[PDB]
């Protein structure tokens, strides 16, 4: 741990500075260092962790998609052989992506999830576990693809079960979990009907609970509801 | 690509 | 050299792939590897090198500016002491920026400039030398600041002298050199009048030579002329 | 910031 000599509070401060500077790789390294101090994370700290890694992995996924598209074109009938470079570089980006996902999954397993007892933390971490298994599934092509898919599904399902028992239907973590599990169904598990059903049921149940919310909570919940509707519009 | 958060 | 085992042509191919994937750190590493093969660079290869490092250093400069602005605010009268974290992180980003600039300057000195005999390559490399000394000057505050400024000025001046003898006034490398040397005068050397004079003379001399150009060359030259005019509008 | 290339 290169961050082992820095105070936990200094790591959190620097993560916030790195965010302002759009240095998300630094942000993620600082938050990994903070997690490795061994104390549970507050709400704000959990979101700093997730923002950092989402930005890092998101850039890697975008690059992998560009490279995969070029590679599939080099493999069409009538393309000019270019040698191994496209495959090799796609593999390099893929391996770095897998490493980031393994790092995040490792932090969740050592020991964020096992110490998370409140629904807001436990659902958040299990959603992340499903998300990072989902990113692994996006690039998986081997003996382990089915097992990676089932690991994502299992994490999302445990998060869903807790969220339905312990959170209101408008809770933004519950909504974002459902949004992402719906995407898992559509894009990973070849279950578009389940994806659509989940998005629509989640939206309708949240709609009926908006009346209980303050103006600020209403803004937070309806923002995620709009993403559910956006996906439903894309899919129907 | 669909929206995720 | 981590790239020493990869073929030069494969490094160039991967630099192009990295560009398409917006992986500019990878792009720069591949182009550094290509330069270290020891052969002169073609026109396209020189531009791949410059694009890669410009994007890397540009992100670092943007982050440094954000951090420097936060730091200066923490130092105003009536700010709450926060400890060393803002300074430390600004210093970290600064040191990484300096390292990138030293890497580029090292490639130019070993041995791109000494082997560049044609004006299009030599002016291009000397412009880059001025640019990377300029980025070093942007963060310099010590015994060496004046010397770093003079190193930038000397590189730009040698490039200017060659460009005026060997290139037409519409040559985009000549125009971009003048654009950047004008910015050096304004932002680094505290010489706004020289900056304005250089931009205006460069623009007017290019205007008078546009009639010699094809439609494609005209587009290339007038794009850079518009940047000169944009800066003149900012400064007057 | 002014334009450079
Ligand atoms: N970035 C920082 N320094 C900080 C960010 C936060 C924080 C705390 C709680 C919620 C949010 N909410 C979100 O980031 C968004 O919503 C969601 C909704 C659901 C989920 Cl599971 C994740 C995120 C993301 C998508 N668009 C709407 C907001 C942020 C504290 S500090
Ligand atoms: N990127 C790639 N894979 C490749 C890029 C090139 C290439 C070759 C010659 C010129 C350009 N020109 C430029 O990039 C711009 O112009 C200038 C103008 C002057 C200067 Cl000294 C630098 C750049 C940049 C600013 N906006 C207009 C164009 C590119 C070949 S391959
Ligand atoms: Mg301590
Ligand atoms: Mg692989
Ligand atoms: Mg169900
Ligand atoms: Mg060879
Ligand atoms: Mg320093
Ligand atoms: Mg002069």
């Amino acid at each position: 741990g290169a961050m082992g000599s820095m105070e936990r509070a200094s790591l959190i401060q620097k993560a916030k500075l790195a965010e302002q500077a759009e240095r998300y790789e630094d942000m993620a390294a600082f938050m990994k260092g903070a997690v490795e101090k061994g104390e549970e994370l507050s709400c704000e700290e959990r979101n700093l962790l997730s923002v950092a890694y989402k930005n890092v992995v998101g850039g890697q996924r975008a690059a992998w998609r560009v490279l995969s598209s070029i590679e599939q074109k080099s493999n069409e009938e009538g393309s000019e052989e270019k040698g191994p470079e496209v495959r090799e570089y796609r593999e390099k980006v893929e391996t770095e992506l897998q490493g980031v996902c393994d790092t995040v999954l490792g932090l969740l397993d050592s020991h964020l999830i096992k110490e998370a007892g409140d629904a807001e933390s436990r659902v958040f971490y299990l959603k992340m576990k499903g998300d990072y298994y989902r990113y692994l599934a996006e690039v998986a092509t081997g003996d382990d693809k089915k097992r990676i898919i089932d690991s994502a599904r299992s994490a999302y399902q445990e998060a869903m079960d807790i969220s339905k028992k312990e959170m209101p239907p408008t809770n933004p973590i519950r909504l974002g979990l459902a949004l992402n599990f719906s995407v898992f169904h559509y894009e990973i598990a070849n279950s578009p009907e389940e994806a659509i059903s989940l998005a629509k049921t989640t939206f309708d149940e949240a709609m009926a609970d908006l009346h209980t919310l303050s103006e600020d909570s209403y803004k937070d919940s309806t923002l995620i509801m709009q993403l559910l509707r956006d996906n439903l519009t894309l899919w129907t | 690509f669909p929206a995720t958060v």
